[PDB]
């Protein structure tokens, strides 16, 4: 989803209705990226509480 | 006058159509005056706007309008200067026969020499009718005469019964109650 | 009992206990034309009703306000209605038509619009003017029905009153409830009686021709006379469509809440989708099984060929996946307090899940529903409404992107950021070429094309003479002919003589209007244009021919979506709204008149067109230089046809309706009826739907689901479009029907492509294929019943109607629309037949001497409606499949022809001569008696004949005729050929048919195609009348020559063919096993498959089948002069007559002197056709394999046919065809039987009535 909001924002920022230059959806299969969340604490647990 | 030729398109507009272009910048005209509406940025904003607005049309010079308003007057400045007012000036609109509270309401105004309207007076005037409302908001104009309208019904008036050969005014407004039925008709002295 | 002390024996005659005779045909005419409103109203109190059909009516319809609120006046005087609701509510109050009325002279009862407000009027007062539009848009609206109203109700007694009847293949009694069941009946006679109430005199209004008499009840509205035909539609069509009650009950509370509301027609306008949208649009929606056809494609994709590869079973993954319907249906519901009818409807939808008959017959009950009346306006509200609509281009050309003036003309750049250089592309290409073709410098195609503009429904030149005046040319009036002025004819031929350059300025003229009403839609305002701006726009439609055949080639019905319906096979239908006022000149005529002024350039250089010569117009096409350059003929059309484009059409707007309405104004719209505009319509959509596909879907998405979607579908595979409109088929993958979710991407996506450059898509996805107004569910036929009312003809102006002899051609008309929908035929046709009983006797008012008229029940027969028991024989036993006409007449008597001949000696009718037909028998003293004889050739004298012919002096009637010839035939190498032609026809072939189909027919056929619309008014209808009665007061001795000459065969039927379908499928609504012959012979043959556009084009042997006269004359003409005998010359120059390079006509000649015609085509020798009710079905299997000669017994030696004249086998064919098709039950095998004379006798009377045509 972070890479489909900068997908977005570029698309607004060369005033497109799609941005030519994407981020997502691309041929490089990479479904093990991770950007760090709230969900993970520091020490590797989960933050339900 | 007005701008973006499809605001006379959209709004459907009877009458002559002549898309017109200027000689001139226009665009750092828009700039130099002051005290117009809002800054003169958005005037020249919104002057873009109104020409991405308006077609793709190859428009004209501005010359030929002006050159139909003012060049023919001269030559009948030449040529008819020295006659009299009485024999060589014409007139022509709309006449209703009856009288209460004789009806006419200019229409056309025509200069020519004296052949040309004793040739004009022959022609059959009586084609054309229309539908005449008269109201009763006189105004600062110095004769007896009242705003009134009038709707062109049948066809419209074609220039050759005019004439090649004079010169009529374009424009004019109509100013001579209820609706009249009348039919127009031609004098002169 | 009252109707039944009078029509004791005929409503038993014919709902098949006995046979329909003569004799009480027209004892029952008698008491047909013997009648008052009076005694139809005993009719409908004496019936009780069984409370089923009671419901409660609200009492607001009655009590209804003035009328003065809703009408002013605009600032030019024009008589425009005030909108309360929406600018949409621009329709007919419903209010208040007691007040503004006198009565009538000697019905004190009935009255009439009063005269001292028209002469009020006249003058030009204002409330006056007001009401006097009120009244005559009151009228208007009245009148828009067939014949008066109750003799269709009287008509439905007469039938119905039979009781339920006995099915001869099912064994058992229909359950079509009774006549004491139906609710639109009840309400019909109630609002009668409470409109009528302390008057003796019971109708609501009288219908006379001109205008209709009103009723002088205080609580009479102006939403009656399109209610009652509502309701005499639902009470008609409950009958004989086999409806259930709730349906019924449901569309007779929607007609009295339209009744109740503001304004009926606007209520009906805006609830016309209400049926559609809970029923078909929303169906099934989880199911379990079934059958669907599987189709295959063909896979040339241009040709349309198919393929039935039998029936397939349903499943669960075959549910509806398009998306939902409920918010919207229960608001639309909500808004007009329909809440109750909404839920109704979706909850006996929600109960079906299987797909077999009950559903589709369902769908088919909840689709003829819907309000069946004409939505009716005056012009002044068509033309200041719908003419105002322009379209918004929210990405226009940038102005950097179109070079200089050429002309009047600038050219999209190459270097383009924008859309239209797709367009520009595709129309460039089209242009070239089209211009390169050696086709479109043929003066044979030069002189069709000027043949095809200039038709008979051709006006408004109306101030294009006054114009043509105004610039000073000298136009022949022609005073002395009695043509009128307003023909394209007569300009055509005023403009004979006249180089291009006078009229030139001819372009900018206006139009006057032309009015058409439609069913539920607003009225379509078709719309002529004069002969120089129909000339002018000529490379504006061959370009877009070129199109639509070569290029791109979407299509020029059926068989589509049974495809495109298949359950695997999604299809997103595609409705383009305002589509001819959304192309103007800013975006499409702009680039389209520069790709066709810049493509024509190369292959025509300096050689002219039609009447117009080359000019020169300076460019400034390159920034740097200036110059005049030469330019080409087409070139210059375009050159003037632009400023036209550029200007706008201005409208000249006269009603009958309103009196001081007239005015012009400009608009942008396309024009309707111009010669370029369907063909064009569908260039603009193909070439859209394509560059959108290839270009504009893959620029805006992220998704690989939607793009692998687009980069799949084509225009040339998968986008069939006419008009404005068309749908795309999906085709269903190995891993079953596509992703709804991702369609409906594309769909969202499509109609952000429009609201770009101008268009509105109206897109709908919900499972269902409609395809030029015909609605399809998994691959079944569905009619629309709603769209053919029986009840209501469109009428436009206000002028008087018809005479007698239409009014009852118009029902034929009505009971093959009856065939071609789904109807029990138990008591359709029974209907048909008291309706057609109803309307056969007069009435003439001929000075002092009293007359009468009426048509035997043969003649009807002999129309196309097949009879219940003929001479004792078995009831219900013929099909109305059978032919009309001599083939008809011919099948169903040889069926019956035994029994019939030995009925003739119950009541004997004994002779000595023996006939091989009849035998024992005579047939004069019968059937001169029973006057067949007179009813068949009656049938045959012509209905609505007219000659005015008022004496045209020798001299002007020679210019005119000569100056049409000059205009139509400019080239004088078509004179020379067709002189050529005559002169060598009246060599060789004339004298064995003395009647040429020639090219110099058109001047004369034309110039009384002019006076096909005088209406001449008393002359010639006594004409009409007195040779109606010497054919009644003759006694023929015999049939006709070709009736006599099939009577000599005979055939023998058995064996019973195999199935061509499954019985299991749901192929159609309305035939199923309760439906028995229409289902039954469905399942025999098969329906059609093929696209039966091009199999009828296949047949005619013309080159392009192009000519201005009769296409099926010129190959008859060839058929029949091959047949006889008759040296070559004689059929070349009969080709050279329509006019060919003596070489063609030469070669084809020898051609058709020797080749084998395929069979359809050897009707035109015999004159047979085939009947539109067997266009469903297919025939050509039926032909091919289903009818031969030479029987299983062997010869017999009345079997055999010569090597020559082999053409009586295949007329032959069409004879056994026949006779399958009338019978009931399934299509049979039959073989050929003795024929009594042998091919030799056969062959001898054919060349002896061939003889004299």
């Amino acid at each position: 989803d972070e890479a489909d909001d900068a997908t977005k924002k570029q698309a607004k920022d060369t005033e497109k209705a799609k941005a030519q230059v994407t981020y997502s959806d691309t041929g490089i299969n990479n479904a093990n990226e991770l950007s760090r969340s709230g969900n993970v604490d520091n020490e590797g647990g989960s933050n339900q509480k | 006058f007005a701008h973006a030729d499809s605001e006379l398109l959209n709004a459907n507009y009877f009458g002559h159509l002549l898309r017109l272009k200027i000689p001139y910048i226009t665009e750092v005209n828009l700039m130099i005056r002051k005290n117009r509406e809002g800054g003169e940025l958005f005037q020249l904003v919104l002057s873009y706007l109104y020409k991405m607005y308006a077609t793709s049309a190859q428009p004209k010079w501005f010359g030929s309008l002006l050159r139909l308003l003012i060049c023919p007057w001269l030559h009948m400045e030449k040529l008819i200067g020295e006659a009299d007012p009485a024999s060589t000036s014409a007139e022509i609109g709309w006449h209703v026969p009856r009288e209460q509270l004789d009806g006419f309401i200019p229409y056309v105004s025509i200069r020519a020499p004296r052949l040309v309207i004793e040739e004009l007076m022959e022609k059959n005037w009586g084609q054309y009718h229309a539908q005449v409302i008269v109201t009763d908001q006189l105004v600062v104009g110095e004769p007896r005469r009242v705003s009134a309208k009038a709707v062109i019904k049948g066809n419209h008036l074609p220039v050759k019964l005019i004439s090649r050969f004079a010169c009529f005014t374009l424009t004019s407004k109509y100013e001579m109650g209820a609706a009249y039925n009348a039919r127009l008709a031609f004098r002169s002295d | 009992s009252m109707i039944l002390t009078q029509f004791g024996p005929f409503i038993e005659s014919i709902s098949g206990i006995t046979d329909q005779s003569n004799d009480v045909f027209e004892n029952a005419a008698k008491a047909f034309s013997m009648f008052t409103r009076s005694d139809v109203y005993k009719a409908l109190d004496e019936i009780p009703f069984s409370e089923d059909a009671m419901l409660p009516i609200p009492p607001t319809i009655y009590t209804k306000p003035s009328h003065d609120s809703y009408y002013y006046i605009d600032a030019l005087n024009r008589v425009r209605r005030k909108t309360y609701q929406g600018p949409d509510d621009v329709y007919v109050p419903n209010c208040s038509i007691v007040e503004l009325l006198e009565p009538h002279e000697t019905l004190t009862s009935y009255g009439r619009l009063s005269e001292a407000i028209e002469n009020r009027a006249k003058d030009g007062d204002s409330q006056a003017r007001i009401a006097t539009t009120y009244g005559r848009i009151a009228e208007s609206q009245a009148r828009q029905i067939k014949a008066p109203l109750e003799k269709f109700v009287l008509a439905l007694l007469v039938a119905e009153a039979g009781g339920s009847l006995y099915d001869p293949v099912l064994q058992k009694y229909d359950e079509i409830p009774g006549l004491s069941h139906n609710c639109p009946l009840w309400c019909f006679r109630e609002i009668c009686r409470h409109i009528s109430g302390p008057l003796p005199d019971r109708a609501p209004y009288l219908y006379l021709s001109a205008g209709v008499f009103w009723l002088m009840s205080p609580r009479m509205t102006s939403a009656i006379p399109p209610l009652l035909s509502d309701l005499v539609n639902l009470a008609i069509l409950q009958q004989t469509a086999g409806l259930d009650p709730s349906l019924v009950r449901l569309g007779v509370q929607i007609c009295l809440h339209a009744a109740a509301s503001s304004s009926y027609a606007w209520f009906i306008l805006k609830t016309k989708s209400i049926f559609p949208q809970n029923t078909l649009h929303s169906m099934y929606e989880s199911l379990e099984g079934g059958y669907c056809p599987n189709l295959e494609w063909l896979e040339p994709r241009s040709d349309y060929k198919f393929m039935y590869m039998g029936a397939m079973p349903l499943s669960t993954k075959y549910a509806r996946s398009a998306p939902s319907n409920d918010k919207k249906a229960r608001e639309l519901g909500e808004k007009y307090g329909l809440s109750s009818v909404v839920s109704e409807l979706r909850r006996r939808t929600k109960t079906y899940s299987k797909h077999d008959f009950t559903s589709v017959r369902y769908i088919r009950d909840a689709m003829a529903c819907t309000s069946g009346i004409f939505l009716v306006r005056t012009p002044t509200e068509t033309v200041l409404q719908e003419y105002t609509q322009s379209p918004e281009i929210k990405v226009p050309i940038p102005q950097k992107d179109w070079t200089g003036p050429i002309g009047e003309i600038r050219i999209l750049k190459d270097t383009t950021s924008s859309i239209a250089r797709y367009l520009y592309r595709t129309w460039y290409l089209a242009a070239a070429r089209m211009a390169a073709q050696p086709r479109t410098w043929d003066p044979l195609f030069q002189a069709i094309m000027r043949s095809q503009y200039v038709t008979a429904r051709g006006g408004s030149g109306a101030t294009l003479r006054e114009s043509l005046y105004a610039i000073n040319v000298s136009l022949p009036d022609f005073k002395g002919l009695p043509v009128k002025a307003a023909t394209k004819i007569f300009q055509a031929a005023q403009l004979a003589n006249l180089p291009f350059s006078h009229t030139s300025v001819a372009i900018l003229a206006d139009t006057s209007m032309g009015l058409r009403n439609q069913v539920q839609r607003r009225p379509r305002s078709i719309m002529p244009l004069n002969v120089p701006q129909q000339q002018v726009s000529a490379p504006h439609t061959l370009t877009a021919d070129y199109i639509n055949y070569h290029m791109n080639l979407s299509t020029t019905v059926i068989p589509l979506g049974v495809y495109a319906s298949s359950p695997p096979n999604q299809s997103i239908n595609i409705d383009i709204s305002a589509c001819d006022a959304s192309i103007t000149w800013d975006f499409f005529l702009s680039v389209i008149m520069a790709a066709i002024h810049e493509g024509v350039a190369s292959s025509s250089i300096g050689k002219p067109f039609m009447g117009v010569p080359a000019s020169i117009v300076n460019d400034e096409s390159v920034v740097g230089v200036r110059a005049a350059r030469p330019i080409s003929g087409m070139q210059n059309m375009i050159q003037h046809l632009s400023k036209l484009y550029k200007r706008g059409f201005s409208y000249r707007v006269n009603d009958s309706f309103s009196p001081g309405n007239d005015f012009t104004h400009m608009t942008t719209t396309f024009p309707s009826g111009s010669t370029a505009t369907s063909t064009e319509h569908t260039a603009n959509n193909s070439t859209m739907m394509e560059t959108f596909l290839t270009v504009w879907g893959p620029e805006h998405t992220d998704d690989p689901d939607v793009l692998r979607l687009m980069k799949s579908l084509t225009i040339q595979r998968n986008y069939v479009c006419q008009g404005d409109d068309g749908l795309m088929i999906i085709d269903g993958n190995t891993a079953g029907k596509v992703n709804s979710e991702t369609i409906q991407k594309m769909l969202e996506l499509i109609s952000k492509y429009g609201e770009e450059f101008g268009w509105k898509y109206d897109i709908a996805y919900d499972g269902t294929a409609e395809y030029l107004k015909l609605y399809f569910i998994f691959g079944c036929r569905i009619p629309n019943l709603s769209r053919h009312p029986i009840v209501g003809k469109e009428r436009a102006n206000s002028s008087a109607e018809e005479p007698w002899p239409a009014i009852l051609d118009q029902i034929m008309g009505i009971f093959f629309n009856g065939v071609h929908d789904g109807l029990q035929w138990q008591r359709w046709i029974r209907y048909s037949w008291a309706l057609c009983c109803a309307f056969s006797r007069q009435r003439t008012m001929t000075g002092e001497s009293v007359g009468y008229l009426q048509y035997p029940m043969w003649s009807f027969v002999y129309w196309g409606l097949p009879l219940v028991k003929v001479f004792g024989s078995d009831p219900w036993i013929f099909s109305w499949y059978m032919p009309t006409g001599d083939l008809g007449m011919y099948s169903w008597i040889s069926l019956i022809r035994p029994l019939m001949t030995r009925w003739m000696v119950a009541n004997g009718y004994v002779t000595d001569k023996c006939s091989p037909v009849f035998g024992n028998a005579d047939y004069r003293k019968c059937f001169n008696e029973l006057k067949l004889y007179q009813g068949y050739y009656m049938a045959q004298l012509p209905r609505n004949p007219k000659k005015s012919g008022r004496a045209a002096p020798r001299e002007v009637r020679e210019q005119f005729t000569q100056a049409l010839s000059d205009y139509l035939m400019q080239n004088p190498e078509l004179k020379s050929r067709v002189l050529r032609g005559r002169s060598e026809w009246e060599k060789y072939g004339a004298g064995i048919i003395h009647n040429p189909p020639s090219l110099f027919d058109v001047p004369h056929k034309w110039y009384q195609g002019a006076q096909e619309a005088a209406t001449a008014t008393r002359e010639e209808l006594a004409e009409m009348d007195e040779t109606l009665m010497r054919a009644r007061k003759h006694s023929y001795s015999s049939f006709s020559k070709l009736l006599e000459a099939y009577l000599l065969v005979k055939w023998r039927m058995c064996e019973a063919r195999e199935p061509s379908v499954d019985l299991r499928l749901p192929l159609c609504a309305g035939i199923d096993p309760l439906n028995s012959d229409p289902f039954l012979k469905m399942v025999s043959v098969g329906p059609m498959l093929q696209s039966t556009r091009k199999y009828f084009a296949q047949t005619l042997f013309m080159a392009k089948t192009v000519s201005g006269l009769d296409v099926n004359a010129i190959d008859s003409a060839l058929l029949r002069l091959r047949t006889l005998g008759a040296d070559k010359k004689a059929l070349t120059a009969q080709l050279l007559m329509v006019g060919l390079q003596e070489s063609e006509a030469d070669a084809l000649a020898g051609k058709i002197m020797l080749q084998d015609v395929n069979t359809v085509q050897l009707a035109r020798v015999v004159n047979l056709a085939v009947p539109d009710t067997w266009m469903s079905l297919d025939f050509d299997t039926m032909f091919k394999h289903h009818v031969k000669l030479l029987p299983k017994d062997g010869r017999h030696l009345n079997t055999d046919i010569p090597p020559r004249m082999g053409w009586l086998r295949a007329i032959l064919r069409f004879l056994g065809a026949g006779m399958a098709m009338t019978a009931t039950g399934v299509a049979v095998d039959i073989y050929l039987e003795d024929i009594h004379g042998g091919g030799r006798s056969l062959g001898q009377r054919f060349m002896t009535w061939m003889r004299q045509e």
